[PDB]
């Protein structure tokens, strides 16, 4: 439908900053990434499951090691095992 | 069309010279500026524009076609 | 039942720039697309409203700079509907990359722009108001509203719930056939989403009949 | 060592920018930002003095602070500050 081609072949910008701007979240409310209370964790992580930055994402998370929200569609203690095995 | 209109003569014959025009003129601009300014708050102050205007125009030129059209009155304070 | 409303909500004045580009976003996404056609990208949105889509066509024209077409030819052919098309194909590419719908010289964007995520209440509540314009419904089949707004894609509607959120308003995202929306049950979230958006007849009217009924 | 008006302005609209991003928190966590940085008065606190307003605990204030850091330096609210930087 109105997929443009893939990108079709009209761009100008011909620069990206990085990989911070292909993040899919950027257009979700970034409240749900932080389950308070309980909370939850599972449609944010199908949200993440589509991102296209999500090995990047996680690599990120775990060099700079944070202790809080969802990154790379895992949560804390995924995180905090993956770091110990 | 541009700067050309509206025509000098036309303006002078709805004021005393070119001198009394300009002031008349720019503060009527200033008015409408202002009010373009401050139109995202919910504001009762200044008034404008009175007639059709485009997508992105000068408020000079607004202002000196409201003023051929003979909307607006210059007092002596 | 809902034309009334949306009648209301068309004609709500509106000041500020930045929530009119916010209403301009959401209803090209929800009820809008972009055809590449002839090497060129075409944007068509379809309203089924009367005043919404000169209001759509007015504001695209005011702060975007671009013309529009609005035919009335509907393109379900009963031509019944009055399904509005509102047309945009001279620098189509301009409006879609400086409206949202397209970024970073990639694919389209499924979720809204982020422009209109992380801004004021007053942009959330314009985008929700630019939502129900485009699509949605007013039920009361039974004992509540149901007032469902659909979307395309998970990402639009769980959008539309963040930014319920911040309106402190209750919403709950929901997926049935293939197809999902955004759902608020409660009469008490739905009086003040109604008063919130703007709308006031259509709120009374809606509060002394369930007062009534209930 | 000379005003440049174009740095004035740019710095202007950053300090304007930076207190919306702020603004979607939670009460207690734009409060307790600005309090810590001193962005309203420019005194940085202690953080007993910080605790002193709500009456939380100083290691509450240690982890308050810490989940702010976490939301903003997030692949969804960054990008309205990446460029200032
Ligand atoms: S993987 Fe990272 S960048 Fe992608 S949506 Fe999830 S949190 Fe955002």
């Amino acid at each position: 439908m109105t997929e443009l081609f893939q990108e079709l072949l009209v761009e100008d910008a011909d620069e990206e900053l990085g990989w911070q701007e292909r993040a899919l979240c950027a257009q979700t409310d970034p409240e749900s990434f932080f389950p308070e209370k309980g909370g939850s964790t599972r449609e944010a992580k199908k949200v993440c499951l589509a991102c296209e930055v999500r090995s990047e994402c996680l690599e990120y998370a775990l060099q700079n090691d944070e202790r809080f929200g969802i990154w790379g569609g895992l949560s804390e203690r995924e995180r905090r095992r993956l770091k110990k095995k | 069309e541009g700067i050309i209109n509206p025509p000098i003569d036309e303006l002078l014959e709805a004021t005393d010279s070119k001198y009394s025009l300009v002031i008349y003129a720019a503060k009527r601009a200033r008015q409408i500026n202002a009010y373009y300014s401050q139109l995202g708050e919910g504001l009762l102050e200044y008034v404008g524009p009175l007639v059709d205007t485009h997508v992105h125009e000068k408020p000079l030129s607004i202002a000196l076609r409201e003023i051929n059209a003979g909307l607006l009155t210059s007092e002596a304070i | 039942m809902t034309a009334a409303v949306k009648d209301e909500i068309s004609r709500l004045p509106v000041t500020r720039t930045c929530c009119r580009k916010a209403e301009v976003s959401s209803i090209l996404r929800f009820a809008g697309g972009l055809h590449l056609v002839s090497g060129r990208i075409v944007i068509e949105a379809e309203l089924d409203t009367a005043m919404a889509a000169r209001r759509l066509k007015r504001d695209i024209l005011e702060i975007f700079g671009h013309s529009s077409e609005l035919i009335v030819m509907a393109p379900g052919g009963l031509r019944r509907g009055s399904r509005f098309v509102v047309r945009v194909v001279a620098g189509g590419d301009q409006l879609a990359r400086q409206t949202g719908l397209v970024d970073g010289r990639g694919r389209p964007i499924r979720g809204l722009p982020p422009q209109v995520v992380s801004g004021a209440t007053c942009d959330a509540e314009a985008a929700w108001r630019g939502a129900f314009l485009a699509h949605g419904s007013l039920t009361e089949p039974g004992r509540s509203s149901s007032l469902e707004v659909t979307c395309p894609g998970p990402e639009a509607a769980l959008a539309l719930v963040g930014a319920a959120r911040r309106l402190s308003i209750a919403a709950k995202a929901r997926e049935v056939r293939g197809v999902d929306r955004v759902v608020v049950r409660d009469g008490d979230a739905i009086g003040a989403l109604l008063t919130r958006l703007g709308a006031h007849e259509s709120v009374l009217a809606w509060e002394e009949r369930r007062m009534r009924r209930e | 060592e000379a005003v440049v008006p174009a740095d004035a302005v740019s710095f202007t609209l950053l300090q304007e920018q930076l207190h919306s991003v702020l603004d979607t928190l939670s009460e207690r966590e734009a409060g307790v930002v600005s309090m810590r940085f001193g962005l309203t008065d420019g005194q940085p606190k202690t953080l007993d003095e910080i605790g002193k307003v709500y009456g939380v605990t100083r290691e509450r204030i240690r982890q308050i602070e810490s989940k702010t850091m976490s939301k903003l330096r997030h692949p969804s609210r960054s990008q309205v500050l990446r460029d200032y930087l």
